[PDB]
This record gives structure tokens, C-alpha cells and sequence, in this order.
């Protein structure tokens, strides 16, 4: 089921290298549930990369 | 866009939170996504003292405005394992941040005790505050009741640059991602703007006399409204030659005194 | 005579104290003991009657002319007429 | 309320009779919108004479339910005049750049009236909202088309697109079924709007409600009558073949033209009171 | 406008100057001489024509 | 649309959902009047953050339910004018000592109308009632206030001590739950009283009813937003204490303004749709 | 508040209160109209003392529901007050055979007003309608009857018998029950009739309405005030026979006069509260 949606998002959209495991990355491990919802607006793949970029920055901001 | 942006419905922005719809909505004139906090009038005046008096007088109309394509730039510099994989050599770490960012952070900002990665990662944390792409805004403001006496139907055009940067010179490494946009009486430099577009470089190389900074090389038809501007040609005639001295900075403020009847009655009581 | 009715007797003293003095042609003059009476009362009736039958004869545009004028053009005469019009 | 059918199984008659009582409640109030109910009618289970007659009963009974649930806009239609006069209440006080043009729109707004007859209102509404929105845009100084022969679209002003979706979806569920009203779409903001627009938008929503219901009922009647008048023609041409008494009784009933509000309701009673006698002709089971 | 600003400079047509651009180049002693062709534009101090 | 909570077991979650489904039919519609429902949040049992968060969700869903029901006054506001018009025609025939003094009160009574804003609605209710009780007292030749700036207090006239103590229990029980009112078994009519007095008494009743509903509703509405800022200011202090991905996520949600209860709706919808991501930030068990 | 019956099982007490609580909804709102309720008292089955007491409880409680529901035709009364004012503006323009003979009726029409007493209202409308229904006859140059002592039977003029029969059955159904008036679908105007006559008919309709309701209400109350006095007059005789303390106690409760329905409510409120002490008087089963 949804494991195929998560793979399609990790690979068809985010195009993350195979070295970036889904299980390893926790901040990606939560955002996948959210990106799965927005089944539309997958045409612009450049947006989800920058969104995950900024969520990773959310993950490590001490201030 | 073609219609006023007054409706409070059209303005909202979200920071520190994932907005894929906003990030996609980049490049759209519509909902501009303006930050929550509004400028208080006193610092609103300091902005006009700076960009409108200080900068043209200390730069002599050499400055120019330009917007950056963040969508294709931030994804280009970042989005490497080195930044996706972040914990909570000197050259092998150059490869990690890439050739594009190494040109920027290597000598400009790193101390002998801070490696390149510990320095450049501090930059990564500002990615969470990214806003829209560069866009120009018109401001159709009628004049005050003391001045709208004659010609009541007059409406003053403005062409401010939302989400942009003043530019002293062309960015050498971001030259692939910069976007030159001359709009104002100042901030319309041919030397900067031709360095960023062959479309303007051919224009100037056919028309060398537009290279001149004083009365600008003719701005776009959207931006070429000389008469409805607040600040007409005498301002650039003055800033083109004025010596970059503090008093030549103040004298623009005295060029800015209004010709209201209340301005006249108030100004004359002072014996000015 | 018109203000005298529907007003408290102390207010009427303050009004009559000034309505009687007249500065025509730079000289002042004063009405000798002006007094509300029956002789003013019948004139009250005829003035209120004619002035009320005036209100029911002006056309929709005749009353509206001032509103039409001020919304489009302004001058000194029109400023005070905007004042006597109470509110809108 | 005494509907009968020739060949239908009693369990199928239960669903068809219950369809009368649950008609307005369900979404998609249109006989075609429910194909299952028409498969329930008896095609290919019953003979053509039975099928074409069965559809006469369903269409006359459906037309009867529609008139019982007589959709009655006058309660809301009175409130429309309150809201419209409330819009003019602000059109006068509000300043404009050019007032001598908007005065025409305020006069044209003062004209609106409700005839006791329904069929003209879908025009009057259009005469008002176009005149009202051309006013409301000038509240916020929207660019206005000057090209002659162009009517400004009727749309909500300064209401968020996600809000406009939720409000037009309710209007579409109104166009689906006139009887059910859910005016639960009130998210307008205290701060984000101006004196005119606050009322212009509510007036536009009420006018869109009134016109959508009028058009929805008009579509329902337009299809009902054309369907009944065709089924009568098919059945009359069908029974011409038989000579037996029970069949000729049907043509003698169906000579009467169905064109009226009252004529279908008379034909259905006249076709129900005498059902015992002509049912023999239509073959069943 | 920001995106299509290069599109303006693709046409090589030269852009005619406005009047008050042409009005500045005169010296303060030559502004009044007949050789000024913009003398009729200065009808009124507070309103440029 | 579904609310979320952290520490509580599904029993208490369903308890709050049922507490919120039945809000209008519940007596004492005030969350601060039901301390056990706030204890259901599990104060002193769960962590300070989870306590604060389930409380913020309680207040946000409660304020959303208030907006969802939002007591309409359309029918009683029109009945109040319909009732109001009666006293004028009852008083015209009556003989007064100084008919002009009472004609002023009848004229104040007959120009009554309600401005579109809910703010100006209560003022007419009071001015007409002042004009009406003074009229009824002139009808009985009873003492009147004369000191400048002084005004007759609105109070029922010629009614028993028990009867007013009984109607005031009703008018008070309107304050504690406005959305529903139960009309008194007792009728204000009296055979001893003049008809004008009975019309004045029923007018005073509707006026005090409108005033009790309006004042209490606005009081609850502002109090809810006061508690909401009270909660968010403390919750941000709690979330700053322990940085992580999800603790830093809830803060960036809470950075936004709290005013304008549509903004509380925005915060609740954004807080629900993004719930899955920061649920682990709050300790449970 | 809690009615008390001696020998009546809860199956019948629930019926007696269910008959009261739905009184506005039943046709023929008269206690005597429903003889089964008079039989539920236990007459000819219980002893006479208990029979009269249960009948008395029924009469006091029915009178109470009357005073409670207490019809109030104000919303229609104002429409009648407007239509009478329009009738004169119509009658003034239309040329008359006699300028001065109609002057009397038009001045009678100008003088209509509603007295502070409600009871005078039915008279006013009567003297209103003699003012109009005669005048409309002169409108058509019809020869109205002038024989002494008969005035002019009130009647609609120039109307279909199909319509007058329907409007008459409507007025009758209002006559029997005066609380739930049913709004007509009829349009009393006819373009065929004279423009003045459509106004006379729309006047006469509301006039007949107000007259019928006031007459029927006074007719019921004038009867119940006799019924309760008869029940006490007969019950004091039965109570005289026993010297028991409670037997003297009930006579002391009955000492007070039942006139002025206010006393009819006071006696009931008292007769309930002290029911426990004297219930020992009446035999059971």
C-alpha cells in the first residue's frame, strides 16, 4: 500500500540517492506522511526538494 | 498584477513550517505572501532616508536592483548528502559543499579555527526563512488633502521592488541565477544590468549613449512613467554629480520638502 | 416665537438676550420688550403651516439638488449649507 | 399517493413507493440521476406495453411529488429585498472617484421588485447583481471593462478562493436539489472587508441561491413534461393494435392532453381510479 | 514585469526623451533665452505640464 | 476536522467529543463552569506540555463550537418590533396629563429599528424600553425621575414579588445558556392591569432577553480568546525548553497572531493537518 | 403546577394533560366539544363529591391554558389598520353619485382607532365594516337595503361563489380554533374587479378575522366563568354535609369568588398546594 507511495515520493519526486535510506532519515521519515497527502502538485519536483531542505534545517536549529 | 492587492484576503505567509503549496506558488504574481510584521512608521521613514537619500548620494546612481532565483539556486547549492545528512580533510570537505558554494564561503567567511563545513552549515539554517521570487509592485497612491486640491483625480505611480537586493556589482558566481531589474530613477545602472543580460548588452552596444548613469538609459515601458513618479529627473541630475559628502546627503532631504500649501505656511514660519 | 416653545424657560432667556440686539449698518438696536403672546401665536400657526406644506411640495430632485451639488462642486456658500444640513 | 404498477415484483414496488417519501432528502433529485430506479421500472422483465405504461406512472407520480414539495422561495425572496435595500443603504454613504456614474447603478438597484409570478425573477436578479458588483468593484477600484457588449461576471469580491470554493460548492449542492438549504457558509472576516463588500457578497450569495433554485425547478419541470408527453404518445401508438375492451379503455383515457400543471394531476387520478378495469390489457409477469 | 524586463530591450528602437528630461540640461543663465524650446512647458511652478 | 489529543485515553477523548456535540442542549454553557471537564484534561497527571496542549485544543474546539452555533436573533428581533408597535396604538386613546410629553415617548417607540451591526442592537432595546416604562408609569401617575442625567431603571411594573423573582430566574438562566430558552409557564398578562401595561411588560421581557443573550455571548467570546493567548504564551515557553525537530515545529506554528477568532480557526486547522509530525514531541504516559 | 385528581389512574391523567398541552394543535378547541374528556372525570363511576372536584380541576386547568395561549392578533391587526387607511384613499378618488352621503362613511372610516381596552376592538372593526361594506355598494351603484333595524349584513361583493365558500370555511375554521391560523394561498385581488373593490375585500377579510377571533375568545371565557362558579356552587353544598376538619377546610378554600379569571388562577394555585390535607375528605375507588 502506502509503502509504494513513499517509494514513489522518495524516488520519482525527491530523486534521493540510494545511500539516503528512508529508515535512516527521521526528519524525512515524518514528512513522507505529509507529502503523501498532497497527491496533486507533484509536477513541480523542485518544490519538494527545497521543502525537505528547509525541514532538515528545522531539525537542527538550536536557536 | 492588473488589480490592486488591497484585499487582506490575498496576503498571508508561513515561516518555519513546510509550505509546499507556497514554494510551488513561487513565480506567481497573485498572493504575494508578505511577512506578518509591518514596518512602524518611524523606521518606514528611515528606509526612505537610506535608500532614497543616502544610497544614491554615496553611489552616484551606480547601484542597481536584481532578484535571485532561489528555487533553482538553493536546491543547487544545498541538496547534497553533506547537508541532508547533518549531525545534531580540508579539500575532501570542499567536495562536500560543492564548487558553487566553495567560491562563496571559502575565503569570504571562515576562520582558521572553523572548518569550511562548520562555517557553511550556519548558512543552511537560513533556508527555512525563504520567501517568494523577486517581484515588482506598483503603488497607486493619491496625494494628501492639502495637495489633491488641484487635479483631484491624480494618482501617483510607484514601482517598488519587493523581495529584492540593492546591487553594487554583478555577482560573479550567481551570474547564472541573477535577474537584473532596473526600475527606479536611480538603481538603473547600465553597467550592472548589461553584465547580466545579453538583451541589455546588445541594447547598449548598439546605443552607447544610454550607458550614461545621469538620466537613465530608458527604463521599460512599465517602469517609464516620468511624470507620475514622486521623484523626477532633477533628483538624478543631482545625484549624478553630487560629491559623496554628508551635506550632499542631507541636501536630498531638502530637495524633498513638499509644495503643499500647508508645507508653505509651515515652512515660511520657520524663515526657511 | 418659534424657539420659545419646546424649550426650557432658562434656555429661552439666553436666546432672547441675543435675538433682540441688531447691528444693522454698524449701529446697534434692541427690541423694546418683545414678548410671546397670542399675536405671535397665530403667526406661529401660519408659519408652521406654510413651511410644512412647503416640505410636501418640493420634487425629488428639488430637495436633492444640494446633495448633487456638493458631491460634485464646492465653494464657500456650500460649506455652511453643508453645516445646516445636520448629517448627510 | 395510490400509485400502482402492472408487472413489478412486490419487493420492487416497495422501493419505488418509498422513493416518493425519501425524494427531497437525498442528493441528486432527478429521475434520470437515479438509473437504478428506472431499471426497477421493468425494462426487459416486462413487455413493452407494460414498460411504457410503468414509466407513465413513475413520471406522473414524480411530477406529483415535485409539486407537493412545492419549492417556495418567497420566504427567502422577501429577505432578498431587505438585503438589497441594505446594499443601497451603503451605496449612498460610500464615496466614489466618479459618483455620477455609480448613481445610475444605485438607481437601477432601487428598481428591483418581486412579481408574484416566478418566471421573471431569474432576469431581475441578473439586472441587480451586475449593477451591484460594478458598484462593489469601484469600492476597491478594480479595473473595469469598457468594451461595449460585455457583462462583468458575477463573482464574490475579496473572498478567498478556498472560501469561494466552499461557497460555490454549497451553491452547486443547491442546484442539485432546491428543497435542501444549508446556509452554513458564513466565514466572512470582520477585518478583511470594507463597508460595501460585506453586504454585496451576501447579496450575491442570496441572489445566486434564488436563481439556482428557480432554474433547478424549471429544469425538473421541463424534463418531466416532455417525458410524460412522449410516453403517452408511445403508449397510444402501442395499444392501437389491440381490439379487446380492456385495451381500448386505455386509449379512451389517454386521448386527453397532458399539457398543464393540473392536467397531469387529473389524468393520474383518472388513471388510478379506473385501474381495476384496464390492467387486464397490459401483459404482466 | 520582472521576468519580461529583458524582452523590452530586444527591440532596438531608440526611446524618445520626455520633456522634463530635456528641460534640465540648460544652464541657469540660458534657461531664459529663446533657444530653450521647453519654455512653454514652464507655465506654473507647482505643476509640471 | 477531527480533534486530536495526546495523553488521554479514548474514553476521555470520546467524553470531550460528546461534551461538544451536546453543547447547546447542555445547561450552563461555559467551559469554566465545568471544572471536572478541565480536570478531564488530566492536570497534575500528565506533563505540563501535554496538559497545556489538550487545554489549548479544548479551548479552540469550544470556541469553534460557539462560532458553529452562533445564536441567531432574527426572529426575536422582528418580534420585538412587532410587539413594540402595539404600545403606541394602546397609548393613543389613553388620556395623559401632558399628551405632548407622551407623544415624544410614542415617537421614540415608533422609530425603533435595528442597525446591521450587532453592536448597536442592544442600545435600541434599552432606549425603547426607557421610552415605554416611562410611558406606562405616566399611565398610572406614578413618580418619575427628574434629576438631570437620571433615568428610570427598566423594571417590570405591577407584578408580584414571587412573579418577578420567578421571571428573573428565567432571565438569568438565559445568561448561562443562551442558545435555547424555555418560555415561562407563567404569563405576564393580568386582569387587573391595563392593556398598555401588559404590552409594556412583554416588551420589557423581550428587551431583557435580548440584552442577556447579547452581553453573555460577547463575554464568552472575548474570554475564550483571552484564555487562548494565555495558553500559547506559556506553551511557547515550554516548547523552547527542549529543542528537537518536532518541538521546534510546534513553535513555528505558534509564532502567528491569536486575535480575530477566524485566526484561531486558521491555527486549529493548521494545527490538525500538521498533527502527525509533532505528536512525538509531547510526553505521554 | 401539578394538577391533582382523586380517583383517576395515570393512564387517564396523562391523557388529560396531553389534551391540554396540545390544545393549540387541535381543531374545535372547546372542552365541551370533546365529551370523552368530560367522561374521563369519573362521573357516574365515582362519588359525587369526587366527580365535581375532578370536573373543577379540569375546568380550572383548561381556563389556565386559555389564559396562557391568549391569542394576540397584533401582527394582523396592524395590517388591518393599514388596509382601512388605504380604503379611504381609494374611495376619495372614485366619483360618487352622492358626494355628501358617502362623506359620512368616509369620516367614520377616518375615525377608526383601537381603544386601550382590547374588548372594544371587535366593536371598532364592526363599525369599521358598516363604514365600508355599505360604501362599496354605492361604488357599483347597487341599491343597498335601507330598511330600519338591519344595517347591512357583512358580505364580500363581486366575488365567485367558489371563492366566498372557501373564504367562509376558512373563517369558520378560524372561528373554532383561533390560535393556529393557517395562511391562505388565495390571492383575494382579481384584475376583473374594480381596483377599489380588491381593497375592500382585502380589508373585509382581516376584519372578519379579528372579529371572529375576539368573539370566539370572549364566548369561551364567558362560558368558563359560569362553569367554575357552578362547580363551586354545587361543591359547597356537598362539602357542607361533612363537619370533618378537611370538609370545612375545602369550603374555606372555595369561599373566594371565581370571577376575574385572575382569581380562577389563584384558586387553582391554592387548591393544589393544600391538596394533601383535605384529600382525606373525598372517597376513593
Amino acid at each position: 500500500k502506502r509503502d509504494e507511495k513513499h517509494r514513489h515520493v522518495v524516488n520519482v519526486v525527491l530523486e534521493l540517492p540510494t545511500e539516503i535510506s528512508e529508515a535512516t532519515h527521521p526528519v524525512l521519515a515524518t514528512m513522507l506522511s505529509k507529502y503523501t497527502r498532497m497527491s496533486s502538485l507533484f509536477n513541480d519536483k523542485c518544490a519538494f526538494k527545497l521543502d525537505l531542505l528547509r525541514m532538515v534545517a528545522v531539525s537542527r536549529t538550536r536557536r | 498584477d492588473r488589480q490592486p492587492l488591497n484585499p487582506a484576503n490575498i496576503e498571508a505567509r508561513h515561516h518555519g513550517v513546510s509550505d509546499v503549496p507556497r514554494l510551488g506558488a513561487m513565480d506567481a504574481d497573485e498572493p504575494l505572501f508578505v511577512d506578518d510584521y509591518r514596518a512602524t512608521d518611524d523606521e518606514w521613514t528611515l528606509q526612505k532616508v537610506f535608500y532614497l537619500c543616502l544610497m544614491p548620494a554615496m553611489t552616484n546612481n551606480r547601484a542597481c536592483g536584481l532578484g535571485l532565483n532561489l528555487k533553482t539556486l538553493l536546491v543547487d547549492l544545498f541538496y547534497r548528502p553533506a547537508f541532508l545528512l547533518m549531525p545534531a580533510s580540508i579539500a575532501a570537505q570542499r567536495q562536500a559543499v560543492g564548487e558553487m558554494l566553495t567560491e562563496l564561503v571559502e575565503d569570504v567567511a571562515t576562520d582558521a579555527h572553523t572548518p569550511l563545513l562548520q562555517a557553511c552549515r550556519e548558512l543552511f539554517l537560513a533556508v527555512q526563512f525563504v520567501g517568494e521570487h523577486v517581484k515588482v509592485l506598483e503603488v497607486r497612491a493619491p496625494l494628501d488633502h492639502a495637495q489633491r486640491q488641484g487635479l483631484p483625480d491624480f494618482i501617483s505611480r510607484q514601482h517598488v521592488l519587493y523581495n529584492g537586493c540593492c546591487v553594487v556589482t554583478a555577482p560573479k558566481t550567481l551570474i547564472e541565477y541573477s535577474l537584473p531589474v532596473p526600475f527606479h530613477r536611480f538603481y538603473s545602472n547600465p553597467t550592472i544590468c548589461a553584465a547580466l543580460s545579453d538583451d541589455i548588452k546588445r541594447y547598449v552596444t548598439e546605443f552607447p549613449h544610454y550607458h550614461r548613469h545621469d538620466g537613465g538609459f530608458p527604463l521599460p515601458t512599465a517602469f517609464a512613467h516620468e511624470y507620475h513618479n514622486w521623484l523626477r529627473s532633477p533628483f538624478s541630475r543631482y545625484s549624478a554629480t553630487c560629491p559623496n559628502v554628508l551635506h550632499s546627503v542631507m541636501t536630498l532631504a531638502a530637495m524633498l520638502y513638499k509644495i503643499s500649501p500647508v508645507s508653505l505656511v509651515l515652512q515660511t514660519k520657520a524663515h526657511i | 416665537g418659534l424657539f420659545s416653545l419646546d424649550r426650557s424657560y432658562e434656555e429661552v432667556k439666553a436666546a432672547v438676550q441675543q435675538l433682540q440686539t441688531i447691528t444693522f449698518r454698524d449701529a446697534t438696536f434692541t427690541i423694546p420688550d418683545p414678548v410671546i403672546d397670542q399675536h405671535l401665536l397665530i403667526d406661529m400657526k401660519t408659519a408652521c403651516l406654510s413651511m410644512s406644506m412647503v416640505a410636501n411640495l418640493a420634487s425629488e430632485l428639488t430637495m436633492t439638488y444640494v446633495r448633487k451639488l456638493a458631491l460634485e462642486d464646492s465653494s464657500m456658500l456650500l460649506v455652511k449649507c453643508q453645516e445646516l444640513l445636520m448629517r448627510l | 399517493m395510490s400509485l400502482q404498477f402492472i408487472g413489478l415484483q412486490r419487493r420492487d414496488v416497495v422501493a419505488l413507493v418509498n422513493f416518493l417519501r425519501h425524494l427531497t432528502q437525498k442528493p441528486d433529485v432527478d429521475l434520470e440521476a437515479h438509473p437504478k430506479i428506472l431499471k426497477k421500472c421493468g425494462e426487459k422483465r416486462l413487455h413493452r406495453r407494460t414498460v411504457l405504461f410503468n414509466e407513465l406512472m413513475l413520471w406522473l407520480g414524480y411530477y406529483r411529488e415535485l409539486r407537493f414539495h412545492n419549492p417556495d422561495l418567497s420566504s427567502v425572496l422577501e429577505e432578498f429585498e431587505v438585503r438589497c435595500v441594505a446594499v443601497a443603504r451603503r451605496g449612498y454613504t460610500y464615496p466614489f472617484g466618479d459618483r455620477g456614474k455609480a448613481r445610475d447603478h444605485l438607481a437601477v438597484l432601487d428598481r428591483t421588485e418581486f412579481d408574484t409570478d416566478v418566471r421573471h425573477d431569474a432576469e431581475i436578479v441578473e439586472r441587480a447583481l451586475v449593477s451591484a458588483v460594478i458598484l462593489a468593484k469601484m469600492s476597491v477600484r478594480e479595473t473595469l471593462v469598457t468594451a461595449i457588449g460585455q457583462t462583468e461576471p458575477i463573482a464574490f469580491v475579496h473572498l478567498k478562493d478556498t472560501e469561494v470554493q466552499r461557497i460555490e460548492e454549497n451553491l452547486e449542492g443547491v442546484r442539485r436539489n432546491m428543497f435542501c438549504v444549508k446556509p452554513l457558509d458564513l466565514n466572512l472576516d470582520r477585518h478583511a472587508n470594507t463597508a460595501l463588500v460585506n453586504a454585496v457578497n451576501k447579496l450575491v450569495y442570496t441572489g445566486r441561491l434564488i436563481m439556482n433554485v428557480r432554474r433547478s425547478w424549471e429544469e425538473l419541470e421541463r424534463k418531466c413534461l416532455a417525458r410524460i408527453q412522449e410516453r403517452c404518445k408511445l403508449l397510444v401508438k402501442e395499444l392501437r393494435m389491440c381490439l379487446s375492451f380492456d385495451s381500448n379503455y386505455c386509449r379512451n383515457i389517454l386521448k386527453h392532453a397532458v399539457e398543464n400543471g393540473d392536467s397531469a394531476d387529473t389524468l393520474l387520478e383518472l388513471l388510478i381510479e379506473d385501474f381495476d378495469i384496464y390492467v387486464d390489457s397490459f401483459p404482466q409477469s | 514585469a520582472a521576468r519580461r524586463i529583458p524582452h523590452f530591450y530586444r527591440v532596438r528602437r531608440e526611446v524618445p526623451r520626455t520633456v522634463n528630461e530635456m528641460k534640465q540640461d540648460f544652464v541657469v543663465t540660458d534657461f531664459y533665452k529663446v533657444g530653450n524650446i521647453t519654455l512653454y512647458t514652464e507655465l506654473h511652478p507647482f505643476f509640471d505640464f
